């Protein structure tokens, strides 16, 4: 029983659908690059999927280390694609909007050729001003900040599939705490469980 | 040989060419025609100013053409005239930002003086089904030639060395490009002996030779994308930024 | 398989690790189970004196297991507000455990009489419902401990592994097999006072809270991905 | 690692002795800043007596 | 540049040192840091029940800083007539700090519920304003302890650092980057009771002192000169 | 000594600061005044990114505050409070151009996470008949305490380590200020755990101990230039320029 024993744990958390007629440019992903990823399940309250490195790290106040997101396309190899993954360090939420491909590969980023082989792992790096990062959620206190930096997914050549099969590709998103990943001070945790979802309001009235 | 067994991850070996931050992979191996000979670096004749190398920021690949191929295109057809060193800074821009937003081109804003040897990937993502073969060329001072208006054509370029792509098995051209011209140093703004043919060393250009063959039923689009790394550069004469005009359009 | 790694892009250069905090704070923290040894509230009661009780009454009754209790919410503005703590969600991460559990149960301060405390083995857990603190004898052979009122006026124990298994179950339990309900608490605690009847009216609507903490025995057995969570900001605030 | 040898036995008294002056430790709530601070005697304070 | 020194026009002899009172008084002074320890009033409040308060809820809370606090002059007689003390006297001559504090809260005698405390890194501080000692829940992975009034009234503490810094700013914080303050508390600190509301009523207006002290961590960093003083012989009398 | 033979060439030696290729003279002997030593690399903990150091192009000088000051400012009186690595961008944004016209400052347009140590020179061309002294004082984050109102004066910046002006030998205060703050790293433009107080290092800031005391016909202007090397600097977290907003006047 270890942290880096959860944190080298795959966790599948986001399904991205990819067409064929996706142009050049469309986005896929602007999820972040924390290992808070959102995930949503469709109560009053709603419940959320998470990465083991994201339960693990919201067990935590900080974490800091690599973010290796495994992005498994599931493909024949009669489908040919090519997409980048990019990594912009340090976008706030006014520089949410303003993004694309073309403003993406300024930064890092690594350019993947959909062919026989049909998974990679890009390793996410940690990029920030601070040894550490605090959690984005916190406590139940609406103040305590969004993430450090940005994961980006276009369509750098769209899918030129053959007419003996699909238009639409799945595309699976794994997310793995890095080999550097590593948490140190433990705090209040930010999720509870879901065996008890009940919750109690305390209006005065 | 002969046993395939495909799992999860398919088959084939994702070979990388990692870089600085930018790295890109290819499915298939590449088919390059390297021109001529690695150069000097040349920084001993002409320019007792600060030469200073940028292998961490320029030697980052960087898309600079992509463009869709349809079957519609016919037989002897450009594609791209992309001139390369000016390309770098056309595609920039044409895609509606200055130099100073790339870490690529920034030692073009502040020096004035360029020299270096480049490296161009020509990816396809042609479905295996498609049969087409385009052509990629390296030309030296295209723009210094009136007569290449009679050779631009592919029996021109298929003489002298030149990669080949063929869409069938979406095979990629690697091209290493080595930095010759008459000059040894190629300016990057307004210089008071040259202005015109800024930064022009000729150029690459994407003819077609086999046409995308398909069904009824085919896949009509076939995307080309064009990335550049620029490895062995050297930057000298550093002066203002103010200076440094737009490129042509 | 899950764990595996088709092919590695890394754009990195190696981070220098901090150890995990030792470099800075003088602390790691990559051990979760020394972590775990941090105690964490288990179920804050309220008395509340139902008979005029003999002597050897319990007071109340609670099953002892490291799973966290049936999460019991006028509510309780932790448990409405801050759910669940630390150890169920981490507990949530693995089917079974085996270890002993740590307790420090404190006492609140106009009680004055003497505490006896319980371990029972024999008693099962049947169903995560009744799987928390009641209000309701003194018993013989069972393991027991009287805490002093008047000199300290809380306990601690070190309640230790009796079950007839390999490892016990972690995740909420819905008691499917009948002898199954012997093999998640590690057995059952209970309080109980020598108050007699007069005295401890004064007592009833006082704060009897549970501490609990694993203390080294525990060792977690097979993995299993976590339930799905709640995110705590997303809860309501009392609108005044 | 879980202590559980079974521990001392004592008595409390809330004074220490008052008669004993002699060979005999006794601890206290020093308002000096040291330690083992000790006020001392220069070489012209050392008393004659 | 400052400590340059052009001519020197010595008349003296030199003078035999102490040893900084290490030869009269037994015992060396030198070192600041050595005083540093020696404990200062931090803040000292007046209890106030305001509502019919559950046993979760906090009594008061406070960020925990060496910085001293935004200065609480009926007014107090010290913070009225003794300004400030000797570690933000010190703490002005230093930009920034790095290290522990020790805390040793003391509680009044009336007082017999159970107390637990709390340290909260995630706390950030906003502006000078507001980190002052506040009047108001109970939480679980916070580092938590409870100190039983009827064994002794008062606690201590070893609250450590718990920052994602370098180091942290010592002089007063005026809130400029958002995301600085989270660096110039050690984290906060909650004091809370078990008492019911009827026992609290008898504790209002009890007084609750917190005492402070650095601990042998702290480091403090770049020098800076001091503000302006202010002579305290110079404050009025109180005219009768 | 005493023997003063003055030829065409003057007496004194011309003392040099070479470096990249501004060079720059003071006829003086500096007086500096280190505050803090010198520090670490800081790229191991915190940046697994291409950390690229730019000391050909970035540890050039360059002026960044040139002010009049004569006799009419009085005693205890400010004449500048720059903020060093805002102060290198403010001067540029005032100075009618952007940040990729001026070679030191592309890797602040390109890269977003800055760390380095300053080089700052304050020179003065006081004539010699002047009396007068300024100081240069620098302070770690001015901006990051409020009472700071309280002590912006000689008083407060002279007992922490200063250097001095003499206006009566013209002296030159050189000043090494070497990168601390509590992160180890200072960004460029917004980010998501801070904005406001971007690339903020402190207060250098030039304040008046003596005046100008000088005759009736006495010369009243007495310009102040300031230069600023920036050597160690490591830049780190490349990213797009067109995230880079203007700094603030
Ligand atoms: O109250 C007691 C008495 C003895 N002891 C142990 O018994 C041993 C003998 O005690 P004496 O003081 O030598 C020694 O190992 C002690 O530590 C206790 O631990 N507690």
């Amino acid at each position: 029983m270890t942290v880096s024993s959860i944190a080298s744990r795959y966790g599948l958390i986001r399904r991205v659908q990819w067409k064929k007629d996706h142009a050049k440019g469309s986005l896929l992903l602007q999820l972040d690059a924390d290992p808070f990823v959102e995930q949503r399940i469709e109560n009053p309250i709603s419940l959320y999927w998470f990465a083991p490195v994201g339960v693990v790290s919201s067990m935590f106040m900080q974490w800091r280390g690599s973010l290796e997101y495994r992005f498994d396309i599931i493909a024949s190899q009669f489908h040919t694609g090519r997409l980048i993954v990019g990594y912009v360090p340090g976008l706030t939420a006014s520089l949410q909007l303003q993004m694309d491909y073309m403003k993406l590969k300024s930064s890092s980023y690594v350019v993947f050729d959909l062919q026989e082989s049909n998974s990679f792992t890009f390793e996410v790096p940690y990029v920030s001003y601070r040894p550490w990062w605090v959690r984005k959620y916190g406590g139940n206190y609406l103040p305590s900040t969004d993430a450090p930096s940005t994961l980006f997914m276009y369509v750098q050549v769209p899918l030129i599939p053959m007419e003996a099969v699909s238009d639409t590709i799945d595309i699976n998103v794994y997310v793995r705490g890095g080999s550097s990943f590593e948490v140190c001070v433990p705090v209040q945790p930010s999720l509870g469980l879901n065996w008890n979802t009940d919750f109690i309001l305390r209006n005065d009235e | 040989m002969d046993n395939p067994n495909p799992g999860p991850d398919g088959e084939g070996e994702v070979e990388l060419e990692k870089d600085s931050n930018v790295v890109l992979t290819t499915q298939r191996d590449p088919s390059t025609s390297i021109p001529a000979p690695v150069s000097v670096k040349w920084s001993r004749w002409t320019s007792n100013d600060v030469v200073d190398d940028y292998a961490t920021i320029t030697s980052r690949w960087y898309q600079i053409a992509e463009f869709v191929w349809s079957k519609d295109d016919p037989f002897d057809k450009e594609l791209a005239r992309l001139i390369l060193p000016r390309a770098l800074l056309s595609s920039i821009e044409a895609n509606s930002d200055a130099i100073c937003d790339v870490p690529n081109t920034i030692p073009f804003k502040v020096h004035a003086y360029w020299r270096g040897d480049m490296e161009v990937r020509v990816q396809i993502n042609s479905n295996k089904f498609q049969v087409g073969q385009l052509q990629a060329t390296w030309y030296y001072s295209d723009h210094e030639n009136l007569n290449i208006s009679s050779k631009r054509s592919v029996y021109g370029f298929s003489q002298m060395d030149h990669a080949l792509i063929s869409a069938s098995a979406s095979n990629e051209a690697k091209l290493v490009i080595p930095f010759k011209h008459v000059y040894p140093f190629l300016p990057t703004r307004i210089v008071p002996d040259w202005t015109t043919g800024i930064l022009d060393m000729g150029a690459l250009n994407i003819r077609v030779i086999a046409p995308l063959r398909m069904s009824a039923t085919g896949p009509t689009t076939c995307n080309v994308v064009v990335f550049i790394k620029l490895n062995n550069s050297e930057f000298t004469g550093t002066s203002s930024g103010k200076f440094y005009a737009s490129q042509i359009r | 398989e899950e764990s595996r790694n088709t092919t590695v892009l890394d754009t990195t250069t190696t981070l220098q690790s901090s150890g995990f905090g030792r470099a800075f704070f003088g602390e790691a923290f990559n051990d979760l189970k020394t972590l775990m040894r941090r105690y964490q509230l288990y179920g804050q009661l309220l008395l509340s004196v139902t008979t005029d009780k003999d002597i050897d009454h319990c007071m109340f009754t609670f099953p002892c297991l490291p799973q966290g209790l049936a999460l019991d919410i006028s509510p309780h503005e932790i448990f409405n507000r801050c759910r669940d703590g630390i150890i169920p969600l981490i507990a949530s991460g693995y089917r079974f455990y085996r270890g002993d559990l740590r307790y420090k149960i404190v006492f609140p301060s106009n009680v004055n009489s003497n505490i006896w405390v319980q371990h029972r083995p024999d008693r099962r857990l049947e169903g995560w419902s009744a799987a928390k603190i009641v209000n309701c004898v003194y018993n013989h052979g069972y393991a027991s401990h009287i805490q002093i009122t008047r000199v300290n006026n809380v306990i601690e124990l070190e309640v230790p592994f009796y079950n007839a298994t390999c490892y016990n179950y972690l995740q909420a339990f819905n008691a499917s097999s009948a002898a199954s309900s012997y093999a998640v608490s590690l057995g059952e605690i209970s309080v109980g006072f020598q108050a007699t009847s007069d005295d401890i009216a004064s007592i009833v609507n006082k704060p009897v809270t549970i501490y609990y903490s694993i203390g080294d025995g525990m060792q977690f057995s097979q993995w299993v991905g976590y339930q799905p969570m709640m995110i705590l900001d997303q809860l309501p605030a009392p609108v005044v | 690692p879980s202590y559980q040898q079974s521990p001392r036995h004592f008595v409390p008294t809330g004074m220490h002795s008052l008669a004993l002056g002699t060979n005999l430790v006794e601890p206290l709530h020093a308002l000096r800043l040291d330690a083992a601070g000790t006020t001392q005697h220069p070489v012209g304070c050392a008393p004659d007596e």
